[PDB]
């Protein structure tokens, strides 16, 4: 196979070879012809253990004729072994390149039959398509669109199948047309990649995560695909950074750094906007600063981390605390940021809050109302957000008192009164402080 | 075969650099046109 | 890996220079037309 050296590929090949059907037995059961049985036996002796060569067509015909699951698994295992073998496999790939019917038959066999047989056939098809002459974007797209490939990729329990699928996609990503096909497949099944990234952030799993990161980086190599994937998941960069920080593997960290840089690379559209959004939301600058302080054995990974840190510092140089506050308000997430407890920041941002008919004050009132609606859950993060919103409302009432009337009109006083009866002690104290700042002493 | 895979991965990076060179062709083409 | 990495820099420069010449050649055809 193309990536038969992987543990998942070896396990799939062993599973396929476990269900083996003899060519003579298939011929006896009218599942193959005598010449087809002889060709299948020759191929089995050559690969599973003489090369069939031109006889591989009779073996494929016998496999198609033998609809039994065991026979299909044996044929897939023989094909995978031939692809792994140096003498064999290459001849089959050349024949498929010369005759598109053979390539079409191999593509149809891929992701078909038994799960082990489907995996072996897909690996054989990927190995055949590895050659430039036999490469076909349409065949790769058809194999990806198969339900078996999607099930293998989404098989959380079957980590080996997902790792094999990710490795096959990464290998196919070299060809630009196959790279576009892999990008389309990623756009279709981004949920599997997101789940893999979340599992890595929170062995077979490590290899699958590394393959997924490599495929993501290969897709992001194209600026259009990177720009499209940037808006697909705003938290993808944060998840990748968390996985890189958690993972100690140099290769995985380097791949994550390259993927993060590709999204913020100048080639991708809205590079400055994407970098600013990443720094404001995922705290790219602090993570990059922490990574720079940490020592990495790999020189390439260290250089990538240094470049990412420089890019984050350049992006944060233009940004200010006001941009961070605006991003936090837009994301409706507040965890007692330094600006909330900074008297100078509130004093210098009081006019900005009341600007545009107190647009920031209205947004804060809406966030407080949403937290009050979400106050039934009374989660720790929700309680912290509610307390931060109450503190911000108290500050915007103490300074620029004109906003107090707007808050009262928008139900801010009612929200504060409702929060005064909250079970949480901190929320009740914050609401009492806001009420005291409103009309109290 | 582990060393060959690293060279092949680096060879893929050479193709990516060549693709980057092909990207500069678009900028050069607009000036000639 | 280092040998192929060095070829990436050469590919990024040789292909870009060759592609720029091709664009100039296309401009000559447009001027003749």
């Amino acid at each position: 196979k193309i990536l038969m050296d992987s543990t998942h590929f070896n396990e799939i090949r062993s599973i396929i070879r476990s269900r083996s059907v003899a060519w003579d037995a298939l011929a006896r059961s009218e599942e193959l012809s005598e010449i087809d049985a002889s060709t299948a036996k020759a191929l089995e002796s050559i690969l599973v253990k003489k090369v069939n060569g031109k006889t591989l067509i009779p073996l494929i015909h016998l496999l198609s004729t033998s609809d039994n699951e065991d026979c299909k698994k044996s044929v897939q295992n023989l094909i995978a072994e031939l692809l792994s073998s140096d003498k064999y496999g290459d001849d089959t790939v050349k024949f498929f390149q010369e005759d598109p019917k053979q390539l079409e038959q191999l593509f149809d066999v891929s992701l078909k039959g038994d799960f082990q047989t489907v995996l072996i056939s897909g690996f054989n098809v990927v190995s055949l398509l590895v050659q430039n002459g036999l490469h076909n974007v349409k065949l790769v797209e058809k194999l990806l669109k198969n339900n078996n490939l999607i099930n293998i990729l989404q098989n959380i329990e079957q980590m080996d199948t997902c790792y094999v699928c990710i490795r096959l996609l990464q290998e196919l990503a070299v060809i630009p047309e196959y790279r576009d096909v892999i990008w389309l497949h990623e756009k279709k099944f981004m949920p599997t990649l997101f789940k893999i990234l979340q599992r890595a952030t929170d062995h077979l799993g490590i290899q699958l995560q590394y393959h997924s990161l490599l495929l993501i980086w290969l897709l992001t190599f194209n600026p259009v695909f990177a720009n499209e994937l940037v808006q697909k998941y705003l938290s993808d960069f944060l998840d990748l950074l968390k996985l890189v920080k958690i993972t100690i593997k140099e290769k995985v960290s380097r791949l994550c750094i390259s993927i993060i840089l590709q999204c913020c690379s100048t080639r991708v559209k809205q590079h400055k906007k994407v970098i600013k959004q990443l720094l404001l939301l995922g705290n790219a600058l602090p993570t990059v600063q922490s990574l720079s302080e940490r020592k990495y054995s790999d020189e390439e990974l260290r250089q990538d981390i240094s470049n990412l840190k420089e890019i984050l510092e350049n992006e944060y140089q233009e940004l200010t605390s006001f941009d961070e506050y605006v991003a936090e308000l837009d994301s409706k997430l507040l965890c007692w940021s330094p600006p909330h407890v900074d008297n100078g920041f509130w004093s210098d941002n009081i006019d900005e809050f009341k600007k545009d008919n107190y647009k920031i004050f209205r947004q804060l009132i809406e966030l407080l109302q949403a937290k009050v609606r979400n106050g039934d859950v009374n989660a720790k993060q929700e309680k912290i957000i509610i307390q931060v919103a109450l503190n911000d409302i108290t500050h915007v009432v103490e300074l620029l008192p004109e906003s107090i009337d707007v808050l009262d009109k928008t139900g801010g006083k009612a929200d504060i009164m409702e929060l005064l009866n909250h079970s949480d002690s901190r929320v009740k104290y914050e609401a009492l402080k806001a009420t005291q700042a409103i009309i109290g002493y | 075969e582990a060393e060959e895979k690293a060279k092949e991965i680096q060879l893929k990076a050479d193709q990516e650099y060549e693709i980057e060179k092909t990207n500069i062709v678009r900028n050069e083409t607009n000036n000639i046109d | 890996r280092k040998y192929r990495q060095d070829k990436l820099k050469q590919a990024k420069t040789d292909a870009a220079k060759e592609i720029d010449s091709y664009k100039i050649q296309k401009d000559k055809e447009l001027k003749e037309f």
